[PDB]
């Protein structure tokens, strides 16, 4: 027969600490309880949790426990905790080839949490190489959806923008984001407001830094 | 003494081209146990692609990786090996070895760090590394925000880090974005404005596949 | 034909039993799991645990020598015979509930056929009689030659 496809349906979820979550796996056949549960930190080391369905592997946490019976299995951790902001998945062991869901990514829900917002010119390094970089560091806001604008001299603009978004931290269950506005020195030189606008639902009013080349 | 399984560093490799990574294993019989491999791209899961038992030189595959892969084993050295024939984009990945319980229970109770596998004609190229500095107009709070900059390399990693690593707490490094076949990235740090510019705070840059390290020094601007 | 013994040590043991060898260990060490490897319900599932066909009457007479009732005892353990690992028969004597009756009685059945048979089980701990044959993986080198010289 066919390969054993394993579906993870949740790609991601996200909960408070002290919360209880079940990620679901389910197999394509009856694998006869041989599945697995691994855990893979945003650095990408892997970790075996649980075999077997329920066998907690030593050094695991009590919070972590596994379920299931047949083709459709669950993956419960109660207590939630900061440690546990990871992707974890399951795999059937009841016959080769080897196959993985495709994961379910889990991330801390805390509360809301305004960006801070700092802007930067560039430097005559850079300058020298012909480039020119703004960048706009929005740091430790909560939740991720965020939006940023660049105006130039009162205009808006969108080319040239490259963003650029962390993990949830592991430490305060924020995110951060890195806007780059990358002109050539030349076009740099030719005007003189650069303002990082940043939107988010902490606050009605956009958060505006901004750089004047008359410096 | 504890099992490790240490994996060989990024490859950098041109399309149709072939390239082995290794896999050297500690801490335990290397010759009792299978070796398993896997692959990870974004948004693909993972996908098993075969595994070795070096105690008798025997393979299984997955048949959709029969041929792009090949698994050997030196028992002597305790190290297991992933050679690839005629590269394409779609094998640029991570890479895991992670070895079988005794017994071949078919499930992975120890795995190496990766090797991350890069398949492209683009040419390496080292990093520039520019200082961020407060514009000198900016005002001064009780925290003051630095960053560094590191511009048109290739390929993938570098590593930042402040202060030759002393200072480490409020550290922000983004994933680097490729553009024009040439990744950027930056990265913030923010410390008390005490320390700052009465401290020297200096980013670390290193670039492995260029030979690359550069130290950074964050001036004020005047 | 005829299978014999001999005791090397305080914990090793051998059967010769035709032209196959084995390695007769009493420990506190498994490596077995119901939940993975073969359960020995009656004599016809050792076939499962050997790949030589020879080597399943031995260990059948072995079982039966022990005291094992197939009827009623609890199951054997044994490595699947299509694993690298090679073989490992198991049974289960700890002294502890659930296997204290049958624990003592493969203890009787060892010293009814190794008169010098030592006892290594400690109460409330498990304990184990593991049969390999001579030459797979799982017999590792007690079965050199420098071994099996010593005992006969
Ligand atoms: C050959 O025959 C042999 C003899 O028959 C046979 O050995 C016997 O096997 C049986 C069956 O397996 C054993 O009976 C079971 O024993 C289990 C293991 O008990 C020990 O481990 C427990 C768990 O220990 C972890 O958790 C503790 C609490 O957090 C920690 O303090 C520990 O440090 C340890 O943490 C480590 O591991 C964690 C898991 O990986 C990990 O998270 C963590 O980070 C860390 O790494 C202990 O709790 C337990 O303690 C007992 O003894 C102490 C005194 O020393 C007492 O104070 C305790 O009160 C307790 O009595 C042991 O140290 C048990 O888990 C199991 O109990 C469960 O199942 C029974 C039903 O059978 C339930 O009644 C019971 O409530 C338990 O339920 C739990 O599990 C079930 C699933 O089974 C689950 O549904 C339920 O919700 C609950 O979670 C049972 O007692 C027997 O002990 C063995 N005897 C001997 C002598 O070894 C052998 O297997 C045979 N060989 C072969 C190959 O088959
Ligand atoms: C018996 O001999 C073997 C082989 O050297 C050894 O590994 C084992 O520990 C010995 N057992 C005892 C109880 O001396
Ligand atoms: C049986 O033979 C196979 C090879 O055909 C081998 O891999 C396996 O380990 C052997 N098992 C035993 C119990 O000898
Ligand atoms: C032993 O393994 C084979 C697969 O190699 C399987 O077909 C067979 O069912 C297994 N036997 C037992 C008793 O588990």
């Amino acid at each position: 027969t066919g390969d054993i496809q394993m579906t993870q349906t949740t790609s991601s979820l996200s909960a408070s600490l002290g919360d209880r979550v079940s990620i679901s796996c389910r197999a394509s056949q009856d694998i006869n309880n041989y599945l697995n549960w691994y855990q893979q930190k945003p650095d990408g080391t892997v970790k075996l949790l649980i075999h077997y369905t329920s066998r907690l592997r030593s050094g695991v946490p009590s919070r972590f426990s596994g379920s299931g019976f047949g083709t459709d299995y669950s993956l419960t951790i109660t207590n939630l905790e900061q440690e546990d902001i990871a992707t974890y998945f399951c795999q059937q062991g009841k016959t080769l080839p080897l196959t993985f869901g495709a994961g379910t990514k889990l991330e801390i829900k805390r509360t809301d949490a305004a960006p801070t917002v700092s802007i930067f010119p560039p430097s005559s390094e850079q300058l020298t190489s012909g480039g020119a970089s703004v960048v706009c560091f929005l740091n430790n806001f909560y939740p991720k959806d965020i939006n940023v604008k660049w105006k130039i001299d009162g205009s808006e603009r969108q080319n040239g923008v490259l963003n650029s978004w962390t993990d949830q931290d592991s430490k305060d269950s924020t995110y951060s984001m890195s806007s780059t506005l990358t002109l050539t020195k030349d076009e740099y030189e030719r005007h003189n407001s650069y303002t990082c606008e940043a939107t988010h639902k902490t606050s009605t009013s956009p958060i505006v830094k901004s750089f004047n080349r008359n410096e | 003494g504890q099992v490790q399984l240490q994996q060989s560093g990024a490859e950098l490799v041109k399309p149709g081209a072939s390239v082995k990574i290794s896999c050297k294993a500690s801490g335990y019989a290397f010759g009792s146990h299978w070796m398993n491999w896997v692959k990870q791209r974004p948004g693909k899961g993972l996908e098993w692609i075969g595994q070795i038992y070096p105690g008798d030189g025997d393979t299984n595959y997955n048949g959709k990786f029969k041929g792009k892969a090949t698994l050997t084993a030196d028992k002597s050295s305790s190290t297991a090996y992933m050679q690839f024939s005629s590269l394409t984009s779609e094998d640029s990945a991570v890479y895991f070895c992670a070895r079988d319980d005794y017994g071949t229970r078919y499930y992975f109770d120890y795995w190496g760090q990766g090797t991350t596998l890069t398949v492209s004609s683009a040419t390496t190229k080292g990093p520039s590394v520019y200082p961020l500095a407060p514009g000198s107009a900016a005002q001064t709070n009780s925290m003051v925000t630095l960053g560094c900059l590191v511009k048109g390399y290739f390929p993938e990693p570098v590593t930042v880090t402040w202060n030759s690593g002393s200072l480490s707490s409020g550290v922000h490094t983004f994933p680097a974005v490729l553009q024009s076949d040439l990744y950027t990235l930056s990265s913030s740090v923010t410390v008390p404005s005490s320390t700052w510019p009465s401290q020297t705070v200096t980013c670390n840059v290193a670039h492995p596949a260029s030979s690359t390290k550069v130290d950074k020094k964050i001036v004020p601007r005047d | 034909e005829l299978p014999s013994l001999c005791m090397l040590n305080n914990s090793f043991y051998y059967m010769k039993g035709g032209a196959n060898i084995f390695l007769i260990r009493v420990s506190d060490v498994s490596v077995l799991m119901k939940e993975y490897d073969v359960s020995v319900y009656e004599p016809e599932d050792l076939g499962n645990c050997l790949n030589k066909s020879d080597s399943s009457w031995a260990i059948h007479w072995f079982s039966i020598a022990l005291g094992h009732d197939w009827l009623m005892d609890p199951p054997m353990l044994c490595r699947n015979k299509t694993k690298k690992e090679g073989s490992n028969i198991q049974f289960n004597i700890s002294k502890a509930d659930e296997s204290r009756v049958y624990g003592k009685k493969i203890r009787n059945g060892m010293r009814h056929l190794f008169r010098g048979f030592y006892d290594p089980c400690e109460e409330g701990k498990v304990c184990y009689v593991t049969i390999n044959q001579c030459g797979d993986p799982s017999s590792f080198e007690y079965c050199g030659t420098n071994y099996l010289s010593k005992c006969q």
